[PDB]
């Protein structure tokens, strides 16, 4: 037997076009945005610590995980 | 065209089209042959310079392009920059244009890539000479005629917007970054900067916004000073300068979010300072929040000064204008002190002076009653509201009060609020006591507790200059033990004062707001007063206002009704502020209940303020939410759910209030589209969401004051006959009020309409009828805004008692709140040193036409207008002051302003 | 560069939000219900069969029946019946037949029709609170009679007078009466028809007087409006053709104009536009005064109205410091208002001429002589000299 | 010409998003004829539609 | 789909119901089948010199 519901994945479906579409939307605005950010950030918290800041986080390239199985 | 060689100077231009001689061969062979031929070069630097400009004057790219094709190579390839040093440095003056022949004169992707990031290293390596500048210069004010120079030199100045970007997000800095191999520091490219601001503010205006904004330093901002001080009157006029320094600072609101914006209205300040209008100084004061900013200003024309000259009569004016009472605290006192004149200034200074010139447009205006004054039920209650309600402002009506028996025979609640309106029929005005007196000191505690509020609203006409303080009056009621007397009492004080934090007011309102234990539904007032208070200055965000809803918790939490009233207050408390108000969001989430959820999302939309862009898909992140979680599932409790899911509804609403006014302008006509569809939405999708929306469309338009008052609160008018709530019909016609008939003309007739035409239940029709009386005004005696005036980018101050009742159902409670509605625009009227209590002409423009300023400036013709009249709302919103053809002229500016004018005669 | 990139700000954030908010809520609105309404619409379905034949009702009789003219030939009495009230009809309005057995099912027109939609108009005004100068004094008499009423209605009560209906513009070409109108539109922000008066008449017949009532009838629904009714000159006292094909059509189309405009009652709350060449192009008697009012005759600038003209253009063009404001008018002779800004398209294409990127003196010099050229008389000081 | 240029493009964009929204607006339009007291009148709507007698 | 359908789309349709078929742009009248009497235009500015 299948899956046979599928009713649940129209909510996910509709709100991931929401937030993504607003995202591009914002562009424009969002290159401001960043320098009034920084600051406050600096005067509070990043997202719970004054370190691991002293670079962009301590990495300039990023960790993907790809799975290359093919059985 | 073609070669055609020697003969005269014209034909070796023709030659050089195709292949040059004196240029690219000539050089070239020379650097690579002898490095003792480079003095020889030197002077065929000259005749090389004549035959580039004579070539600069021909419209195809080609023929330009592939002639210096060759040049371009030789920059690094025989020349290499570092032969003899000043020697081949100084001859990358042909090099230039070859480079940007490549990169604009030619559209190729490619190479144009390619040569952005060379031309950005020569300019920079050659502008330490200063060669490389007056390079640019001469095609910033050209030596050519054509095409050619009219796009090279805007190409040379991006580059370096380019660069200076690049920095900020690198993390390197200096020309260890790799965007170009440059740096915007150092002795090399700062110069060139310097250099670049001087003249382009001078003759242009392109480059100087992007160094600015991109330092985020007051220091860039005060070298633009510098120049501008120059400018302002031998290259053009004293009024033309005006104009420069409020479009730069009108325009760049979005475009200078808060913490940006903060140490740039610093440099603002001292430009008006030092300038001829303190109006634009203190006007500007206000923006910084800085009490201090404003009381300098005032200082600076006071202290040097042994007489009253312009210069007192000056000061009272500008600290009159404000309606938040802020700046006539600060302003009188110090004309106690000095003894000029008291009877002219402290008036003057004061909402006294006000009092007088409403005197002559009423006289025209006469009184219209057209009042029912129906008996038993509900049209009791209904017909007694609707007289206070139809007088509105100073009016009489005082003969009507004077029988006493339609005022006693209504009862319960009721009876409160009836003894209430009789005071906003002398709204703004000294006398309004005296009716007041006569019931307060009778009968049930009811209508003792009406009269309180009544003195209040009447004493929003004297409050400074030391004179009638409401303080002294209203104490003995707080101090009395029952709860709707001393609820009353605190309320009606903050109404009076207003805006100010008076020490005296304060500092009765800071021991309580701290017993709010005691289970009382009608002790909302302790902090709706103080939130009243606040507004008008940078706000405290202080921690007794916070602490107390959490306490009305501890003890009860059957009662919702209660506590859904005092999160509003909290949000209202902290508008005119944005920076401090981040901080607060956190200090509520500390705590998790259900309940305490419900006051976070409220006071979101006042932190998020002034980037508010970022607001609004927030507020729409909401909407989706409780379907989205209801989704994955599918695959006492009662009254902190109730609290949950309005508060959002509320406060989806209140976010773009708040955005729409401070920010944008104009943009308020695009954002009233995204209103429309939006509220369809919330109406749609929840029954109970619906309420909130209905009442909350017609304060939306007030907030934000559309230029556009025509089709939207007909529209949802005709929809809402159809919807339940009644009171939707009350909030159209608050904003409807405005300039009366023309968007009122429709209104009157449709909601007298569904009020008289079926009664479905004496319940829905109180609402109905009270509508109706609501928006009128007799002969557009004033008109209504949720804005302070001076400033279109400001925000109401005395207009929240109004903008407070919008999340609530109906009922009888509610009324006693409506009967306040202070906050009138005064006229904008013409005064002599002797007074002159009338107008003499204005410019009226429906809708401004400049794009630069955007707060209300239309040109200099507009439509000519008379006197003897209130500020128009619509037609005439912005409103221009008119003297370029009468051979008269106007002191103070006025551009929409709630303020005053003065004109000098010749 | 600072100010553009401000109505980007407003622009960009705000509109692009809108196209996204509509785009997910089309989704939004079905999920709120499962029941009640859908089971409305889905025997609403079942009833009405696939496709539908217009019908235009003419009457209601009242007993659950009416008759219909359908551009089917032979009439019909049908029944209202089926999601359809008594009231929720009105004569003369577009209802939707069932094919098999005619019968209203309801209406989803109301009063949709091709001629509506070339009416009806979303487009932007060309200008805005006269952005173009010159006269200055006629758009104060458009004015008086046309915005006025609709701003405030209240002023005429105070006076007693009952308050104008409509207005004609009419005389000189090129002087811009029919953008006048366009900006007066603008700043009342009322309703605007641009229909065009030639567009009801065609060589078949019997259409035209069904065309003249839908406009009268669709501009009260919208009401306030401004009707323009451009061009009323072909329709006028002329015939179509002096053999066949068109003796009838515009004898019926103009009648019927005069006809349902002093019907609706003399109201200051639909305002008509008729434009016209001249009154020689029309009837001698229209319907025809003190229901009219007012007249405006256009004619040609004078030399203050032609230099306002001007100096909007000139402004707009590379350099003026070549050749004085002053001495373009002084060279001009009177003209309309379209010849002011033919000199100034000319000059333009001159600078092209040149391959120059400024508007030089030569330029100005040879596109004044070139219009004055066109248009020429000479005998005015031959009689005289 | 960066200045206005690049401005013209972003102005466009602009436009030809407004029109695109237009469209997806107007597919959609306000539900629908049903009525509660006319919901019976199809009672007697589905017998006189299918007989011979209009 | 009715977003898929615009205002002024030629379509085609059967005719014992009228059903539709596809979307067309192509638009059949007789001056767009003038253009195609006509046929493309020719010439060239030194045919007719002077
Ligand atoms: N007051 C004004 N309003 C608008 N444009 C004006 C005004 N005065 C003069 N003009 C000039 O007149 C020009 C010609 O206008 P236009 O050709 O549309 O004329 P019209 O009288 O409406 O004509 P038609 O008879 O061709 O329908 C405008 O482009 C403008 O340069
Ligand atoms: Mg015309």
């Amino acid at each position: 037997p299948r899956m046979y519901e599928e009713a649940s994945g129209k909510e996910v479906e509709k709100v991931a076009t929401a937030v993504l579409s607003t995202t591009a939307r914002a562009k424009a605005r969002a290159k401001k945005t960043k320098k009034e950010k920084g600051p406050n950030e600096e005067e509070k918290k990043k997202e719970h610590e004054e370190k691991e800041k002293e670079r962009e986080t301590n990495k300039k390239g990023i960790k993907e995980t790809k799975e290359n199985d093919e059985e | 065209m073609v070669d055609e060689s020697d003969k005269k100077q014209q034909t070796i231009d023709e030659q050089s089209q195709i292949s040059p001689e004196k240029q690219t061969p000539n050089k070239k062979d020379k650097k690579k042959e002898e490095e003792e031929q480079l003095s020889e070069e030197d002077a065929k630097l000259k005749t090389d310079l004549e035959l580039l400009v004579e070539r600069l004057k021909e419209d195809d790219s080609s023929l330009y392009e592939a002639s210096l094709n060759a040049l371009k190579e030789s920059i690094k390839n025989s020349t290499s920059s570092m032969t003899a040093v000043p020697k081949p440095l100084k001859f990358l003056r042909p090099t230039y244009p070859d480079l940007c022949s490549i990169y604009d004169k030619w559209t190729d992707p490619n190479l144009k890539s390619s040569l952005a990031d060379v031309l950005s290293i020569l300019a920079m390596t050659y502008s330490e000479n200063g060669k490389h500048d007056s390079l640019r210069y001469r095609l910033l004010s050209d030596v050519s005629d054509f095409e050619g120079w009219g796009h090279e030199y805007i190409r040379h100045l991006a580059l370096e917007i380019g660069e200076v970007y690049n920095d900020q997000v690198e993390k390197d800095a200096e020309d260890e970054t790799s965007s170009d191999g440059s740096k915007s520091d150092g002795s090399a490219a700062t110069s060139g900067f310097e250099f670049s601001k001087e003249d382009t503010l001078r003759l242009c205006l392109d480059i100087v916004p992007y160094f600015l904004k991109h330092n985020g330093e007051e220091d860039a901002v005060d070298l633009l000073l510098e120049i501008e001080s120059i400018d302002k009157l031998p290259q053009f006029v004293d009024e033309n300068t005006f104009q420069r320094v409020c479009q730069y600072m009108v325009a760049c609101v979005p475009l200078l979010p808060p913490p940006e914006d903060v140490a740039f209205l610093k440099t603002a300040y001292s430009i008006y300072l030092s300038q001829n209008e303190l109006t634009d100084a203190i006007a500007l004061a206000v923006r910084l929040g800085e009490e201090d900013m404003i009381r300098s200003v005032f200082d600076a024309t006071s202290d040097p000064v042994m007489h009253k000259q312009l210069a007192y009569i000056l000061a009272a004016q500008k600290t009159s204008f404000e309606y938040e009472g802020v700046q006539d605290i600060i302003g009188n006192g110090k004309l106690s002190e000095h003894f000029l004149y008291l009877a002219k200034e402290l008036n003057l200074t004061g909402p006294k002076v006000p009092e007088d010139i409403y005197k002559s447009h009423l006289d025209n205006s006469k009184s219209v009653f057209s009042s029912a004054g129906l008996d038993s039920a509900q049209q009791n209650l209904a017909s007694s509201f609707v007289n206070g309600f139809l007088n509105l402002g100073y009016c009489n009506d005082k003969l009507i009060v004077d029988n006493d028996n339609w005022v006693y025979k209504t009862k319960g609640d009721g009876m409160t609020s009836a003894v209430a309106s009789i005071g906003s029929i002398y709204q703004w005005n000294l006398d309004g006591l005296q009716q007041l007196d006569k019931y307060l000191y009778v009968d049930e505690p009811e209508v003792k507790a009406g009269a309180l509020l009544g003195i209040g609203i009447s004493a929003s006409g004297v409050h400074d200059g030391e004179v009638e303080p409401a303080l002294l009056l209203l104490q003995d009621y707080v101090t009395n033990p029952d709860t709707k007397i001393s609820s009353a009492a605190i309320l009606g004080l903050g109404i009076a004062f207003a805006g100010s934090k008076n020490d005296e007011v304060l500092g009765l309102l800071l021991p309580i707001a701290a017993s709010t234990d005691l289970p009382i539904e009608t002790a909302a007032m302790a902090s709706l007063a103080l939130a009243h208070v606040f507004v008008g200055t940078c706000n405290g965000d202080i921690t007794t206002s916070i602490m107390d809803n959490f306490l009305e918790r501890t003890a009860i939490e059957l009662k919702t009704d209660w506590v859904r009233f005092l999160a509003l207050a909290l949000g209202i408390l902290y508008m005119g502020q944005g920076e401090q108000v981040d901080d607060v969001l956190e200090t509520i989430s500390a705590i998790e209940h259900p309940m305490t959820s419900a006051i976070e999302v409220l006071v979101g939309s006042c932190a998020y303020t002034g980037t508010g862009d970022v607001l609004l898909i927030q507020d729409l992140l909401h909407r989706l939410t409780p379907k989205n979680v209801k989704g994955e599932e599918d695959a006492e409790i009662k009254s902190e759910e109730k609290k949950g899911k309005s508060s959002d509804k509320d406060a989806t609403t209140d976010g773009k209030n708040d955005d729409e006014e401070e920010e944008k302008e104009a943009g308020i006509v695009d954002e009233l589209a995204y209103a429309v569809l939006g509220i369809a939405l919330i109406a749609l999708g929840e029954d109970i969401g619906k309420e909130m929306s209905l009442r909350h469309f017609g304060h939306l338009m007030h907030y934000g004051n559309e230029h556009i008052r025509r089709m939207v609160p007909l529209a949802m008018g005709i929809v809402s006959v159809s919807d339940p709530q009644m009171k939707v019909f009350d909030t159209l016609t608050r904003f409807s009020h405005d300039a009366d008939l023309e968007v009122s003309m429709n209104s009157i007739f449709a909601m007298g309409l569904c009020g008289a035409g079926t009664n479905n239940a004496r319940l829905a029709q109180l609402l109905r009828q009270l509508a109706s009386y609501y928006s009128r005004e007799q002969d557009a005696l004033f008109i209504t805004r949720l804005a302070q005036g001076l400033l279109h980018l400001g925000k109401g101050t005395m207009t929240m008692d109004v903008f407070n009742d919008a999340h609530v159902l109906n009922k009888v409670t509610l009324a006693s709140i409506l009967t306040t509605a202070v906050g009138l625009v005064s006229p904008s009227f013409m005064l002599k040193h002797h007074q002159l209590f009338y107008m003499l002409n204005a410019g009226i423009r429906p809708k401004f036409i400049l794009a630069l300023n955007d707060e209300g400036e239309p040109i200099k013709v507009n439509v000519r207008v008379g006197q003897a009249v209130e500020t128009v709302g619509q037609a005439g919103r912005p409103k221009k002051i008119t003297g370029w053809i009468t051979q008269s002229t106007p002191v103070l500016l006025n551009h929409g302003e709630r303020a005053e004018l003065e004109t000098d005669e010749y | 560069t600072r100010c553009k990139l401000k109505l980007l700000r407003m622009e960009r954030i705000k509109d692009h939000l809108l196209l996204e908010e509509e785009f997910v809520s089309n989704s939004e609105i079905l999920k709120p219900f499962e029941k009640k309404q859908e089971e409305e619409k889905k025997q609403l379905e079942e009833i009405r069969g696939n496709p539908l034949s217009i019908g235009t009702l003419e009457e209601i009789i009242d007993d659950d029946h009416a008759i219909v003219t359908s551009p089917t030939m032979p009439d019909y009495y049908v029944s209202i019946l089926s999601f359809v009230d008594k009231e929720l009809l009105e004569p003369g309005c577009s209802v939707l037949l069932h094919h098999k057995t005619m019968s209203i099912v309801g209406v989803l027109q109301d009063d949709a029709d091709p001629m509506v939609s070339v009416m009806k108009m979303d487009k932007s005004p060309t200008e805005s609170y006269s952005d173009i100068g010159g006269l200055e004094s006629q758009i104060q008499e458009i004015k008086e009679s046309v915005e006025l009423p609709l701003t405030h209605p209240e002023l005429y009560e105070e006076m007693g007078i009952k308050p104008p209906k409509g207005v004609i513009l009419y005389g000189a070409p090129g002087t811009g009466k029919t953008l006048l109108a366009k900006a007066v539109a603008n700043q009342t922000s009322a309703t605007f028809l641009r229909i065009v008066g030639s567009e009801l008449i065609q060589k078949y017949l019997g259409d035209g007087p069904r065309l003249c009532r839908q406009i009268f009838k669709v501009a009260g629904e919208n009401a306030p409006s401004i009707v323009f009714i451009d061009e009323i000159d072909a329709i006028g006292t002329k015939r179509y053709d002096s053999n066949s094909g068109g003796e009838r059509e515009i004898q019926r189309t103009m009648l019927e104009l005069l006809n349902q405009l002093d019907g609706f009652d003399d109201r200051g709350d639909v305002k008509v536009i008729m434009a016209t060449n001249k009154i020689e192009t029309l009837d001698p008697a229209l319907i025809r005064p003190g229901r009219i009012d007012r007249k405006i005759l256009f004619e040609n600038p004078d030399l203050s109205t032609k230099k306002k003209i001007l100096g909007i253009h000139t402004s707009k063009m590379n350099l003026s410091e070549d050749v004085n404001l002053e001495t373009l008018v002084t060279t001009k002779d009177d003209l309309s208002g379209a010849d002011i800004q033919a000199m100034c398209t000319e000059a333009g294409l001159l600078a092209l001429r040149e391959r120059r990127m400024q508007v030089t003196a030569e330029d100005f010099k040879q596109a004044k002589e070139r219009v004055m050229k066109n248009k020429v008389e000479e005998n005015l000081e031959g009689l005289y000299l | 010409a960066a200045p206005y240029a690049a401005k013209l493009k972003q102005t466009e964009n602009d436009l030809k998003d407004i029109e695109a929204r237009i469209k997806e607006k107007a597919g959609v339009k306000e539900s629908d004829t049903g009525l509660a007291p006319s919901h019976l009148w199809d009672i007697m709507g589905d017998r006189q539609r299918l007989g011979e007698e209009h | 789909n009715v977003k898929d359908l615009k205002a002024s789309q030629r379509v085609c349709l059967r005719s014992d119901s009228y059903m539709l078929h596809k979307v067309l742009e192509n638009k059949a009248d007789p001056l767009v089948s003038l253009m195609m009497v006509e046929k493309v235009p020719d010439s060239t500015y030194d045919m007719v010199g002077g």
